[PDB]
């Protein structure tokens, strides 16, 4: 388990996401929606 | 010389006086007839000395002597031989 | 660990270290100051050369002259190659140039040496430094002269001779300059880095080179191994010059710190001279006297004659010509206007407006300074008495500064300045010394003195220093100042020519990658930490280690818990012996046995073959590998 | 451990190149282009996507510029300073000197050619600069911790650079626009052997090769010839700081034969703030320039004109250079609106004309257009669309993604039709994974990035001690202080537990013979089919292969059949399992 460990630690130190990709459907997600 | 540079080297200070009379040896050649007395003493002191830079310089010196002139190497192999696989 | 370095000469390194599985060269390094030993080569014969008394003793006559006292050799002049033979050049896998000053004798190594490895130097160094060899070579065979000078090169006959001639060393190991064809062949193998490029030799070792703020294209490199670092710190400065300041970060955690290229003249500080300077060539020109210059053609020439340009404008000598005489004059002003983006921050600006960085294209605009590629072209037509030349070799023993020196070393109305500290001024101003001219010597060392490098090497903080034992001394001329020394926590060893030192960074723990097959294989444990076992096969690559997928046991097992807790793990008829310092454990199924020692267990089989197995195991219950 | 890569702009068109990576939670910006020929709210990428109403420099850690140009570039001020972004900035040094005015020429388009209500100004295109850091060719600087980038040659223009962006083991290189044939003036794109995880491309050109540089030239100037024989004009556009330097220079030395001026229309500052800038940054040029320029100056063109007059000349063999290429707006519009002719407005377009209106129809007949008051053209009125485009063909690709030698490949920066026909090819051919992202639509690729470990120095020599010529390697790992570190046995005792457990066991022997038989017969057991066991031979005789010794005592001590100790450990339990099994009832009388 050792590439369990490694990666745990290295998903915990992460950095927020982005809105589309949040909201997106299927990997892909409208552009200029305000449009 | 012979006796000379056999004198000289058993005087000098092994890590770095060697090292010196040895770069100082490796310049001036030597004459054919000569070499086999020359590469003997320089045997004995590999033989004699640790450390490794002296003896590295050793090897490279008496390599550069198989290259005087007509002289024959075919006496002083058995030795080199026997000496690189000791090394 | 180790070190052999080849030259004694400090400004002038030629370091290489088998360091892990590359021996790497740092510098080349061409003393030049065996020159000043031989007669200068003048552009045309003069009377006062030729006829000078040759030197006498008890035998030769010819061979040696005699001029003012000191004697010198009628013969072409030779420079001492760093030391050749202490080690096999064609063991060398790199080289590494920090500086086009420490450029030069690079033909000798890759030529004649049989050196078939890789050259790294950034741009400006490479092309400066082919300029340097152009002239170089174009002033030793512009005249040629022959070498028949042999005979006070031997060992008993060089004692008699008088100081200069007899203080020099290595006098077998010098050579004639290399031709212009080994110049070419040579820049030929070198590959070109920009600052922070990380250049990966085999596998093995990193290097990159860091800005040194000394020259344009001056770099000191850092070699590392992961866990072992080794920083080269050549000529470095400090101070406002053109290029990038030095980047002193990129030195720090470094196990050993080579340290060369410190200044010389360090009691001098180059504002106060370069002021000197000026004031003192605007005094001579005012009083109608001319004056000299030598100097490299692309060194310390573009900051005093930008200083110049601010000076002689308040001074009232715009009318005077600047002339800058060189074969590689104009290549050297091209080449330092192109690289504006090897320069500081505040010069590199330039670019966004369009301007050229140095300010010696508006002189040459306004027809201030005159460039010209020798005295017989245009120079001959557009000379105008009361002028200011720099050109010649700084040595004053060939280009066109000896025809200068012949030409106006007669008036004492006209000056020579010397800026370059590389050469002593006392001796190559010898074989011209019942000269009424007056000389006057305020070098311009912008290299870092021992304030600014004790400064830096408290900021960087290297585990080990080394430097030419010239540092760990006080200069000979004052010998009195403690300043002007190498002062550090460790004695920071030093090194003299043609000597090995080896160096104590020898360390383990070379850098591994394990893939995440093997890694999901691997599981950790618990002890008093985390710890796991590993057994694998071992693929080796380009010096780069991988791990691919296909005796110690540790733990708590007194003889009280082995008595106690293993005691009906799922077999019967157990007997303890009342051994000393622990308890024999044994069965009577067949005399199976178990014994126990201080801190260790081993189990005993005894014609059984079955359960010995889960005899092991029951113990591996709870005993680790640590 | 996952690389997230979203185009949001350039995913299957050209323009508007805005491409974001997530890599190893570094999220970066690979361009900041606008689109050419849209009107208002899509020339500038959406930026919504990355959590608007909120703080950009918090999400992004790196912006990265390939080069100047508008398609890569050109939204970068308004993103910055509009929508609010503090972070650093990277492009070479050719790319900051020559972005400004790009976006200033647009900035003077914008305001005086159309609206400007939501358009940027100088001052805050200045004040955008002010973030910009400066790197060099081949500089890995430490915009992070951990994320460091390297800038390489791109070829395509002056400072053109493909960014890899290498974050522990991972590593993404966008190539940005590249050309790996050389230009007059330019040099041919080169990469070391990066291997990266992800090499993202440009595909605007996914045709064969161009039929070479001479054959181009030559068709170039035989239509040239060919135009101004009857004494007509031509109207090339261009922007000014690409394929206009190789083009001024190769119909200057053509005109070496006759020796007539041709009008260079791009603005004189303009002129010659290029032509200094190619003196500046002449490392950035080829070798045919880098070499010959102390020799003499190529960019000191001899033939110039300044603006409005030649132009509504005499119809003579003037051939205008308009400063706005792409035929989007400007000069170039200006003049071709007014020209028409057989021999005469003779219009050759060495770009690609993405999106914007009367440029995009080279394919197209040229005769058709859509504007008040639109003309007609003729056969003979040059419509050719020379390729003189500084881009790579599908072979110059192929040769970047052979050189590179990626684990995957994504393309953006070309047309669906073709970028379709490449993955294809690249799929069929290097049996490497291709991408084909829209605009919007995110990909994500895992990645397996190996464990950094340091294994002691004499484990290592012993690896190939015993194991250079069927070999293994056994070690134990402490993942101590935070850090892995593989050692072997004895330097794990060394660490600092210890109770050392062994077989050292005496089986009962069922040989019932004389004392030599039991002693100094039965111990030559290990040569005859076991392997991978070391070989030392001693005149008493015993065997000693590691943690094995047979020797131990007289036959039968206890009072019992034969006792011999057999002793192994784990890692060669194999000799000593058979030793105990074939000595527990496998040796009868
Ligand atoms: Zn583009
Ligand atoms: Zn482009």
């Amino acid at each position: 388990s050792l590439w369990s460990n490694r990666i745990n630690t290295a998903n915990s130190r992460k950095h927020q996401e982005f809105a589309g990709r949040l909201n997106s459907v299927n990997n892909r997600a409208e552009l200029y929606q305000h449009l | 010389k012979s006796a000379a540079l056999h004198i000289d080297l058993c005087k000098a200070t092994s890590p770095a006086d060697a090292l010196q009379y040895l770069l100082q040896f490796a310049r001036k050649p030597v004459e054919a007839e000569s070499v086999e007395g020359v590469v003997r003493i320089l045997l004995e002191h590999y033989y004699k000395e640790n450390d490794p830079s002296v003896r590295l310089k050793i090897a490279s010196l008496l390599g550069l002597l198989s290259k005087t002139a007509g002289f024959s190497p075919d006496c002083i192999m058995d030795d080199a031989i026997n000496i690189l696989q000791n090394e | 660990m180790k070190l052999y370095c080849l030259s004694g000469h400090p400004t002038l390194p030629c370091n290489v270290l088998k360091f892990k599985s590359t021996t790497i060269m740092l510098d080349c390094g061409l003393d030049m100051t065996s020159t000043l030993n031989f007669l200068p080569l003048p552009l045309v014969q003069s009377p006062r050369l030729s006829n000078l008394p040759g030197w006498s003793l008890k035998d030769l006559d010819k061979e040696l002259k005699e001029c003012s006292g000191h004697v010198f050799v009628d013969s072409v002049p030779e420079f001492c190659l760093p030391e050749t033979e202490l080690i096999d050049l064609s063991t060398v896998d790199v080289i590494l140039i920090s500086n086009y000053h420490c450029m030069m004798a690079l033909p000798y190594i890759t030529e004649h040496t049989g050196f078939t490895g890789t050259v790294y130097a950034t741009e400006p160094t490479v092309q400066i430094g082919r300029l340097l060899m152009e002239e170089l070579v174009n002033f030793i065979e512009r005249v040629p002269k022959a070498q028949s000078a042999s005979l006070w090169k031997n060992k008993d006959i060089q004692r008699l001779l008088p100081s200069p001639l007899k203080d020099a060393v290595e006098v077998s190991t010098w050579r004639r300059c290399y031709t212009m064809q080994e110049v070419n062949s040579a820049l030929s193998k070198i590959q070109l880095v920009g600052y922070s490029q990380k250049i990966e030799l085999f596998g093995a070792v990193q290097v990159t080179p860091l800005s040194s703020g000394y020259a344009l294209g001056s770099s000191n490199w850092i070699i590392q191994s992961h866990y072992e670092k080794v920083s080269y710190v050549s000529g470095s400065s400090l101070l406002t010059t053109h290029p990038q300041p030095m980047d002193q970060a990129s030195l720090k955690n470094s196990d050993v710190l080579v340290l060369t290229g410190l200044t010389q003249i360090p009691t001098a500080n180059p504002d106060g001279m370069v002021g000197e300077f000026c004031s003192n060539l605007a005094l001579t020109v005012r009083n109608g006297g001319n004056v000299l210059v030598p100097c490299y053609p692309s060194g310390v020439i573009y900051d005093l004659l930008e200083c110049l340009y601010q000076y002689i404008d308040s001074a009232g000598l715009s009318s005077v010509p600047l002339y800058f005489i060189s074969p590689v004059a104009n290549s050297s002003l091209e080449f330092s206007q192109i690289f504006a983006e090897w320069l500081c921050h505040n010069k590199q600006s330039k670019v966004y407006l369009p301007e050229p960085p140095f300010p010696h294209a508006e002189l040459i605009q306004t027809n201030k300074l005159k460039h010209y590629p020798s005295i017989h072209g245009d120079f001959s037509n557009d000379f105008r008495q009361p002028c200011v030349v720099f050109t010649g070799h700084p040595s004053l023993r060939f280009g066109d500064v000896v025809h200068f020196m012949e030409l106006w070393g007669k008036s004492s109305l006209n000056t020579v300045i010397f800026t370059e500290p590389d050469f002593s001024y006392l001796e190559a101003l010898a074989p011209y010394q019942p000269l009424a001219m007056k000389c006057i010597y305020c070098p311009i060392d912008t290299r870092l003195n021992f304030i600014q490098v004790s400064k830096l090497l408290k900021e960087v903080q290297p585990l080990h220093v080394v430097c030419p034992e010239q540092y760990t001394q006080p200069p000979p001329a004052q010998s009195h100042r403690m300043d002007l020394m190498i002062d550090c926590q460790p004695p920071a060893m030093s090194y003299r020519r043609a000597e090995v030192l080896a160096l104590p960074f020898k360390r383990r723990y070379e850098k591994i990658e394990i893939m995440p097959e093997l890694a999901d294989s691997l599981v950790p444990m618990e002890i008093k930490i985390s710890l796991a076992t590993v057994s694998a096969v071992l693929h080796t690559k380009d010096n780069k280690h991988l791990l691919q997928p296909p005796p110690l046991l540790s733990g708590s097992i007194p003889v009280e818990q082995f008595v106690q807790t293993l005691e009906k793990h799922g077999f019967s008829d157990i007997k303890v012996e009342d051994t000393a310092k622990g308890h024999i454990v044994l069965l009577q199924e067949a005399e199976t046995l178990i014994q126990i020692e201080e801190d260790s267990t081993h189990i005993i089989c005894d014609n059984d073959e079955m359960l010995r197995v889960r005899l092991r195991d029951l113990v591996l219950k709870f005993l680790q590998k640590f | 451990p996952e690389i997230r890569v979203t185009p949001l702009g350039a995913g299957q068109d050209v323009g508007r190149s805005c491409i974001l990576v997530s890599i190893a939670g570094k999220n970066v910006m690979l361009d900041c282009g606008m689109h050419m020929g849209f009107n208002d709210d899509r020339r500038f990428p959406d930026f919504s996507y990355i959590t608007q109403n909120g703080r950009l420099t918090d999400f992004l850690d790196c912006v990265i510029i390939s080069h100047f140009h508008l398609d890569h570039c050109g939204a970068l001020p308004y993103f910055s300073e509009m929508v609010g972004y503090d972070g650093p900035i990277y492009m070479t040094h050719p790319t900051q000197a020559i972005c400004p005015i790009l976006l200033e020429d647009y900035r003077k388009i914008a305001v005086d050619k159309k609206g400007e209500a939501n358009f940027f100004t100088s001052q805050m295109i200045k004040d955008c600069m002010k973030k910009v850091v400066a790197v060099h060719l081949h500089q890995t600087v430490q915009v992070d911790d951990e994320l460091e980038i390297k800038a390489y040659y791109a070829g395509h223009v002056l400072g053109a650079a493909m960014f890899q962006i290498k974050v522990g083991s991972e590593s993404v290189v966008y190539t940005g626009d590249y050309n790996m044939t050389p230009d007059r003036h330019l040099g041919a794109a080169w990469i070391d052997k990066c291997r990266p995880n992800l090499l993202i491309t440009q595909s605007t050109y996914a045709t064969t090769i161009r039929d070479s540089k001479r054959c181009r030239e030559r068709d170039f100037l035989k239509k040239v010839h060919e135009t101004v024989e009857r004494g007509g004009k031509v109207l090339i556009p261009v922007f000014a700081l690409g394929r206009a330097q190789e083009l001024c220079i190769l119909l200057e030395t053509f005109w070496e034969r006759m020796n007539l001026k041709v009008p260079i229309y791009f603005s004189t500052g303009l002129t010659e703030k290029a032509n200094h800038y190619y003196k500046l940054f002449i490392p950035w040029t080829n070798q045919k320039i880098r070499k010959t320029f102390v020799q003499r100056n190529m960019f000191e063109f001899k033939h110039i004109k300044a603006f409005d007059r030649a132009f509504a000349d005499n119809p003579g063999p003037m051939v205008v250079f308009a400063t706005p290429g792409m035929l989007h707006a400007g000069q170039s519009l200006q003049i071709f609106r007014k020209w028409a002719g057989n021999e005469k407005n003779m219009v050759i377009m060495p770009g690609y004309c993405v999106q914007g209106t009367v440029g995009h129809k080279i394919l197209s007949g040229q005769r058709k257009l859509e504007m008040e008051g639109r003309q007609v053209l003729e056969v003979k009125m040059q419509v050719e669309y020379m390729s003189f485009s500084a881009h790579a063909d599908a072979k110059g690709i192929m040769q970047l993604v052979g050189q590179a030698e990626p684990e995957s490949v994504l393309l953006v920066h070309g047309e669906a039709k073709k970028m379709e026909f490449l993955k294809q090819k690249i799929e069929q051919e290097l049996r490497v994974n291709c991408y084909m992202p829209a605009n919007g639509e995110t990909v994500t690729l895992p990645t397996s990035p190996s464990i950094p470990v340091g294994i002691s120095l004499g484990l290592l020599k012993r690896e190939m001690a015993q194991g250079l010529l069927p070999r293994l390697l056994h070690g134990t790992l402490i993942m101590k202080d935070s850090n892995f570190r593989l050692v072997s046995s004895e330097q794990a005792l060394k660490e600092l537990a210890e109770h050392q457990l062994r077989f050292t066991c005496r089986v009962h022997l069922h040989d019932t013979r004389k004392e030599q038989e039991t002693a100094l017969r039965v111990y030559s057991h290990l040569k005859s089919v076991l392997k991978d066991h070391c070989v030392q031979h001693l005149p008493d005789g015993s065997v000693t292969v590691e943690s094995v010794l047979l020797q131990a005592a007289a036959p039968s001590e206890d009072p019992g059949t034969k006792v011999l100790l057999v002793s192994w450990t784990y890692q060669d339990e194999e000799l000593g399992s058979f030793l105990t099994s074939l000595l527990k009832k496998g040796l009868p009388q």
